[PDB]
């Protein structure tokens, strides 16, 4: 639940950031996705 | 910049309008 109050404030308020792109101009990943940005999240935040 | 809801066969967007008028209304 927390995770995911952190995702919808990030969908909300942080869509410049998540950017990661490979060998430049490839943007993918990003938060352009509420369920692509809190899998993110969870998958990648909670371990890093 | 337009936050959209496009991720189903329909059946989600009015859904979520009349679900918070049930969630203010309770």
């Amino acid at each position: 639940v927390v995770v995911y109050l952190y995702t919808v404030v990030a969908f909300n308020f942080f869509r410049k950031f998540y950017n990661k792109s490979e060998d430049g101009d490839t943007p993918d990943m990003k938060c352009d996705d509420m369920l692509t940005c809190y899998m993110f999240h969870m998958y990648v935040g909670v371990r890093a | 910049v337009h936050y959209v809801l496009e991720e189903s066969s329909g059946y989600m967007e009015p859904t979520l309008r009349i679900l918070a008028i049930l969630h203010t209304i309770i």
